[PDB]
């Protein structure tokens, strides 16, 4: 808009845009259902 | 106009103008204090050393607010302002905040050294609404836990610092390091300009961390972009990281969002005197060479990413381009310009090579 | 000026008709501020055009 005098200001709308590479190798594995020596917690997250 | 022969005199007179910089500093807090005299109850008040802060407040005896204002001037100088009040939900003054901000010309950055939730979140959403209409501000945040505030939730101008930082007291007391890193802010501007990411920048004064972060999570937490506060063995503390918070490829990088932050804002000042001249053919040429002079002194001093060609500067103000005719009725000009600012440089890498 | 007006009470005032408000900045002060006449029209605007 465009209601009192003085300096307005504007800026660019929209930008460039790409692609970001991958991550490639994430794998999730076979636990047992019966298994005893082991967390009755069905999801564990380990990172290293 | 000229009856009696005599000699007459006469001069030109012209709004002819140039622009000069500021500098992006001196931010103002918000946390409670105690002042010593009636009227210095709720009116900002510009502070300009740590000898006047006690002439005027006082440090009292249990009170976090002294103790987190006197580390921002051991890491940077410079002056700053403060806006004392005392009831986190008194939304009489709050809502009286944002008009004393815009009367004092030069407010840049905003802060908040408080340490609980209750009272930071209360003050950001009271201001939140005066970032949008691009007058110049850029403020400063903490994040309770792992992940960002949800106060502001996607704006160009936010800044996240995760990990507290603790300092000893007569058992050591935590601190939201939202006040000493505006005083890091002021080191990186001085000597090595606005367009340097303040990185490498070492914390001046410090024991250690409050939580000891490490770089298997570090993998996680720099995207969904907010900083962190990481420590090393032989350097000691130290900044690390500069994004802001929305990852689009506009504005992902905290100087080339401060850069453009900071050339509107010197000439948007210096244009004031000329706002109801003429909009002839003479004011264009007079307008579009003092913008021209500006940039190209910002150019040489290697702030534009741009080779050795004049690429980095199109500012155009003519009547065939950039405009037309039925405009002019209705009292317009329009000044298309853009730069090409210069990215920090992260991920290095080598990739050797047999040959 | 013996009032101090506002920065959007001059905004609401500068359609249809022409206020014209006198308003004090900083720098230079108690200066005049906008340069309108009565009417809306494309041709007649403007105080120093006509």
């Amino acid at each position: 808009t465009t209601t009192y005098p003085g300096v307005y200001l504007s800026e660019d709308a929209v930008s460039s845009f790409s692609v970001n590479s991958a991550a490639t190798a994430v794998p999730l594995f076979a636990y047992d259902s019966e298994n005893t020596n082991t967390i009755n917690k069905p999801i564990q997250v380990f990172r290293n | 106009v000229t009856s009696v022969p005599g000699v007459y005199i006469e001069e030109d007179a012209s709004p002819a103008m140039s622009v000069s910089a500021s500098a992006t500093a001196v931010p103002l807090f918000v946390a409670r204090f105690t002042p010593l005299k009636p009227e210095l109850a709720g009116v900002i008040t510009r502070i300009g050393s740590w000898l006047d802060y006690t002439i005027l407040f006082d440090s009292n005896v249990p009170p976090t607010a002294s103790v987190a204002l006197r580390l921002y001037f051991q890491n940077g100088g410079g002056p700053c302002y403060l806006y004392p009040l005392e009831k986190a939900d008194d939304n009489g003054p709050l809502a009286a905040l944002p008009d004393l901000i815009d009367e004092v010309g030069e407010i840049t950055l905003l802060a908040s050294p408080d340490p609980d939730e209750t009272y930071r979140t209360a003050v950001y959403g009271a201001l939140a609404a005066s970032l949008d209409q691009h007058k110049g501000y850029f403020l400063l945040a903490d994040s309770v836990n792992g992940d960002a505030p949800s106060a502001v939730g996607g704006s160009a101008q936010v800044a996240v610092y995760y990990p507290n930082v603790e300092v000893p007291h007569t058992a050591p007391l935590s601190l939201p390091p939202s006040a000493l890193i505006a005083g890091v802010y002021g080191k990186t501007d001085g000597e090595r300009g606005v367009w340097k990411a303040p990185a490498n920048v070492v914390l001046n004064g410090v024991s250690d961390v409050s939580v000891r972060v490490t770089n298997e999570q570090q993998a996680e937490l720099n995207p969904k972009g907010i900083n962190v506060i990481r420590h090393f063995s032989d350097r000691g503390l130290v900044v690390w990281g500069s994004r802001t918070q929305k990852d689009d490829d506009d504005w992902r990088y905290i100087p080339v969002r401060r850069l453009f932050d900071a050339a509107e804002r010197d000439i948007k000042k210096a244009l004031q005197p000329m706002v109801f001249e003429p909009n002839s053919q003479l004011t264009w040429k007079r307008v579009q060479t003092a913008i021209d002079n500006y940039l190209y002194r910002l150019w040489q001093q290697g702030a534009l990413a741009g080779n050795k060609a004049e690429e980095a500067y199109f500012v155009r103000v003519g009547k065939g381009i950039t405009m037309t005719q039925d405009e002019i009725n209705q009292g317009k000009m329009i000044i298309q310009v853009g730069m090409a600012a210069v990215r920090p440089a992260e991920f290095i890498i080598l990739k050797f090579t047999q040959d | 000026p013996a009032f101090a007006v506002s920065d959007d009470f001059q905004g609401k005032y500068n359609q249809g008709k022409a206020l014209n408000m006198i308003r004090t900045f900083s720098g230079q002060g108690t200066v005049v501020w906008g340069a309108r006449t009565l009417e809306d029209s494309d041709n007649w605007r403007y105080i120093p055009v006509r």
